[PDB]
């Protein structure tokens, strides 16, 4: 569910 | 390092929402809106610098801008900035309503229930909204 927001930043 | 296929697809989807005739461009005045839909929080100076470094922006130029921002911005700052954009009223919490608008502005078509499930996954203290550290916990995984 959060994959598309997680893709907006780097780790 | 560089953008994945899925990041490129997501950036293209957000860009295309402002490319009404499909010609691969947005206007310079639309650049900030597109960047904010992608969780960037550019200052006016930052936007004008990007515009000057290239009255339209074409998609390959935009994608090159985004790749550089993703690689060169500190990761902790990237999370802070995305939280600041998504927390539309600045009250320290992303509400279900704010999150619905974020997902819509990315170009997704999630149901209201699917967004509620996003909130529940992230909501550790049970108040039904996502505060900054709850967001960090999601965005650091
Ligand atoms: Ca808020
Ligand atoms: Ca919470």
């Amino acid at each position: 569910a959060w994959a598309s927001l997680k893709r907006l930043v780097t780790r | 390092d560089q953008l994945t296929e899925e990041q490129i697809a997501e950036f293209k989807e957000a860009f295309s929402l402002f490319d009404k005739d499909g010609d691969g461009t947005i206007t310079t005045k639309e650049l900030g809106t597109v960047m904010r839909s992608l969780g960037q929080n550019p200052t006016e100076a930052e936007l004008q610098d990007m515009i000057n470094e290239v009255g339209t922006i074409d998609f390959p130029e935009f994608l090159t801008m985004m790749a550089r921002k993703m690689k060169d911005t500190d990761s902790e700052e990237e999370i802070r900035e995305a939280f600041r954009v998504f927390d539309k009223d600045g009250n320290g919490y992303i509400s279900a309503a704010e999150l619905r608008h974020v997902m819509t502005n990315l170009g997704e078509k999630l149901t209201d229930e699917e967004v509620d499930e996003m909130i529940r996954e992230a909501d550790i203290d049970g108040d039904g909204q996502v505060n900054y550290e709850e967001f960090v916990q999601m965005m650091t995984a």
